[PDB]
């Protein structure tokens, strides 16, 4: 819960090159491809009967871009993070009843969309500190229950 | 399951990182010794600085066993079976830390050849490195 | 994987519930529907109340099931591949949700056939529920 | 983290009538055998080359005790889980690294424990209960990373 300097600069220099909505829609995309239950949750995004498809589906690119930019919403509120969530968690929670398991792999999806994207820069020291973002992040999600 | 297509995706994949097994198995090592501190307490006896030989020497036997089980895809509890038992018996390895170790190497190929992970490739990536997972700790499973 | 010894403990523990396949059936899903509430929502079309017919019927089923499964239990894939593509394909299960109800079950036979539920039964029953887990849903994992 | 008074004396009045002593020997021994990858952390405890060597071991039965008296002031301080646990914490994550879903293993072979030690007595709505007070335990303990 606590964010040493380093941590920061690592985490906020990398998202202001972040192409929220590639790397948004590529992520969305991946977890419906790899984790095929989770498209139960998108069946309002219509047609998702193919990887083509759903890489090619408007409303999955759309919502990844949405779900990209509630990240970004956590870069800034880095200490803030439980109260910029907690209307995600109870719709997450409550309406969907989205298993906290699948957090955790959206946002490992999410580290390997950003390594794709950003190679050798993405060094070791970068990825433990986003990989501990995605857990804070999933972790105030996950909260409904605690 | 592994599909036709899953097969042909992980060789397609696994070719073009055969020839840097040492180079790709230390990076992978030392991102998961870096984003997953807990696995360090299953190497005690090696030094675990940064570019250490014993992490180079590990990392190239690691990914020589991962080459060895996409070459008998078919069978791929048969062609590691005695990791199984290392690994399960004697090691006692967390389940867990498989899908760590998996995760991390995908990240290095992110890294390295991104054209080549595409979104389909990945999921059949991901569905062998838990195929693997499964054999080496299937002892106790 | 299943030993030989594994094979013969669920055989063991299954021949004293054949006898009472809808009653069982029915209190594991309960406790399923009670304690993991979330599982409610893949039967929207159900009478989720205490004592439905509805829960009564299908808890028959899944048992049912589980037999089958215990009978063919060398090739267990074989012998629920039409029940793989209905969880897996058509309904999109969460595989999470497998776990849950293999508790619940293995809560109910504690509860009824405590002496038949030694340590090492429980660890055969864990690993035949979490081989059919894996079938269940293998068509995506 | 809120408790329905329906839960506080399900919980509560199931609590008096457990043995400690047995429900804790054989909770854990249970683990070390369902569960073998989990015999790495116990290897001070001396022979658990069988199920019958670990069930006979006096030091597994002696730790079994402990585990489910520590059970019994979470059960004492419903409201004051975490203070109660915040050493334990610590120990498990700092000093021994047991991964947190260890812990949700645990508290569910304790569920069937106390099921074959109760049989009917133990409803699907006791049995609710008390798989919350296990994943409350479980994330009292897994906070030293939150
Ligand atoms: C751990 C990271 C996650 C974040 C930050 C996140 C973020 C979001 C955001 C910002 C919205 C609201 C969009 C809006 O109001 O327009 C949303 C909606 C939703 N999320 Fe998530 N989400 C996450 C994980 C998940 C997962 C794993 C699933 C599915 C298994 C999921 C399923 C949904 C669904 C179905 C909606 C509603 C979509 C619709 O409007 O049709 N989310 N999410
Ligand atoms: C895809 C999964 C893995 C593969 C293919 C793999 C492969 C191997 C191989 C080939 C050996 C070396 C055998 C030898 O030198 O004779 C080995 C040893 C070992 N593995 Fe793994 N391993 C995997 C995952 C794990 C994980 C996740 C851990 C723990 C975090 C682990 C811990 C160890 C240890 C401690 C050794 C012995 C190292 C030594 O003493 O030199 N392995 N593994
Ligand atoms: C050991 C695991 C399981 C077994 C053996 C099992 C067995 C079955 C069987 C035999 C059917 C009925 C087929 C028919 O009526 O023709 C079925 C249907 C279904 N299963 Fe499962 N199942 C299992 C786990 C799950 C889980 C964990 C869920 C979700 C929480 C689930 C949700 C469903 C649903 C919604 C249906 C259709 C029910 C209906 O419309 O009548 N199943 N399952
Ligand atoms: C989720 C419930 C858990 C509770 C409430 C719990 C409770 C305890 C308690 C009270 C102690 C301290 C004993 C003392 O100071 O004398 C302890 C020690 C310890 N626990 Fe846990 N524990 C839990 C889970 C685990 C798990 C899952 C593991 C192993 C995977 C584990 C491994 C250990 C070890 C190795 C010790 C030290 C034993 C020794 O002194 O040699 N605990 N635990």
């Amino acid at each position: 819960v606590h964010w040493s300097a380093e941590e920061k600069q690592l985490i906020t220099g990398l998202w202001g090159k972040v192409n929220v909505a590639d790397c948004g829609a590529e992520a969305l995309a991946r977890l419906l491809i790899v984790y095929p239950w989770t498209q139960r949750f998108f069946s309002s995004f219509g047609n998702l009967s193919s990887p083509t498809a759903i890489l090619g589906n408007p409303m999955v690119r759309a919502h990844g871009k949405k779900v990209l930019t509630s990240f970004g919403d956590a870069v800034k509120n880095l200490d803030n993070i439980k109260n910029t969530f907690a209307q995600l968690s109870e719709l997450h929670c409550d309406k969907l009843h989205v298993d906290p398991e699948n957090f955790r792999l959206l946002g490992d999806i999410l580290i390997i969309v950003l390594a794709a994207h950003f190679a050798k820069e993405f060094t070791p020291d970068c990825q433990a500190a986003w990989q501990k973002l995605v857990r804070v992040v999933a972790h105030a999600l996950a909260r409904k229950y605690h | 399951v592994l599909s036709a297509a899953d097969k042909t995706n992980v060789k397609g994949v696994f070719s073009k990182i055969s020839g840097h097994a040492e180079e790709y198995g230390a990076e992978t090592l030392e991102r998961m010794f870096t984003a997953y501190p807990q696995t360090k307490t299953y190497f005690p006896h090696f030094d675990l600085q940064h570019g250490s030989a014993q992490i180079k020497a590990h990392g190239k036997k690691v990914v020589a066993a991962l080459v060895e089980a996409v070459n008998h895809i078919d069978d791929i509890a048969g062609a590691l079976s005695k990791l199984s038992n290392l690994h399960a018996q004697k090691l006692r390895v967390d389940p867990v830390n498989f899908k760590f170790l998996g995760h991390c190497f995908l990240v290095v190929v992110a890294i390295h050849h991104p054209s080549a992970l595409t979104a389909e490739v990945h999921a059949s990536l991901d569905k062998f490195l838990c195929a693997v997972g499964t054999v080496l700790t299937a002892k106790y499973r």
